[PDB]
Parts: C-alpha cells; sequence; structure tokens
C-alpha cells in the first residue's frame, strides 16, 4: 500500500529460451535444401 | 372444361384451370478432397 503497488516488475520482453543451442548436426554435416519426398544422392561404391 | 349448352339452356360453371407448382430445391454436389501438404510441397506438379 505504502507506494509498493507503483513498483511494476520490469517483464524482459525477450523470453529466454533454456533449450537453444546451434545445431551440431546442421554444422557439421551437409544441409541440401530440396524439393522432394526422397532424395537420391549417389555414391560411387568404387573398382576403377 | 369447356361446356356446350343450347339456346335457352342454362350454363352451369366449368371447372377453372389448376395451376402447379414444381420446387426445384438447390443442393449442394460437394468435393472434399483432403490432399495432404506432403504431395503439395513436394511434387513439381503443382498437384493443388
Amino acid at each position: 500500500a505504502d507506494g509498493g503497488y507503483t513498483v511494476i516488475p520490469e517483464l524482459n520482453t525477450e523470453i529466454m529460451r533454456m533449450l537453444t543451442d546451434e545445431s551440431t548436426m546442421r554444422r557439421i554435416c551437409t544441409v541440401k535444401k530440396i524439393s522432394s519426398n526422397e532424395f537420391k544422392q549417389l555414391v560411387s561404391a568404387g573398382g576403377a | 372444361t369447356v361446356n356446350h349448352g343450347e339456346e335457352g339452356k342454362t350454363r352451369e360453371q366449368t371447372s377453372t384451370p389448376q395451376i402447379n407448382e414444381v420446387s426445384i430445391k438447390l443442393y449442394p454436389v460437394y468435393a472434399y478432397p483432403r490432399t495432404t501438404q506432403e504431395i503439395v510441397d513436394f511434387s513439381d506438379v503443382d498437384i493443388l
């Protein structure tokens, strides 16, 4: 009552996303944006 | 009906013509094909 209601808590408008992490999979592995259900990469076994 | 009658013979009341009313109701011939977003996004045909 003694000037306590005036003080509002300044909510940081940027919520802290605890579970955020730079995707190590997407960095170490290649990312091929594609338009299809299936992606066929040709991987030559060898034998030449 | 058209009556014949005679010279000096009283005239009976002929039946009045009848009217018929055809109620042509409207009915929705709907098509509700639940296509997946998979087909639309993957295919280059633009299946929509």
